[PDB]
């Protein structure tokens, strides 16, 4: 949906409103070791 | 009889190989 | 500086896990074998 609406800009909110989805711990990717 | 003896001679010379075999 | 985030050039995998658990074990118990000097101990 988001790269439908990049495209939508080069011819031519709600979520908007409030700040970025906190991803969820258990599916994004392992911290590489130190 | 014999396999006593042979036990015997067996032990015998392990235990004194221990010191035989102190440090190789 | 303990502060080197970098990562490692090698990843911790399981295996190695798993490899370097059973390399805590060792050989078969060596007893000293018992000596049977005459016929009591035969017995």
């Amino acid at each position: 949906l988001d790269d439908l609406e990049a495209k939508e800009n080069e011819q031519l909110n709600s979520r908007l409103r409030f700040g970025e989805a906190e991803p969820n711990l258990e599916t994004l990717p392992a911290l590489p070791d130190a | 009889q014999k396999i006593i003896e042979n036990g015997i001679r067996n032990n015998e010379m392990e235990s004194e190989g221990r010191k035989f075999g102190h440090f190789e | 500086r303990v502060k080197n985030k970098n990562p490692a050039p090698i990843q911790i995998s399981a295996e190695q896990l798993l490899r370097e658990a059973v390399e805590r074990q060792d050989v078969a118990f060596v007893p000293p074998k018992i000596n049977i000097t005459d016929l009591e101990e035969l017995q």
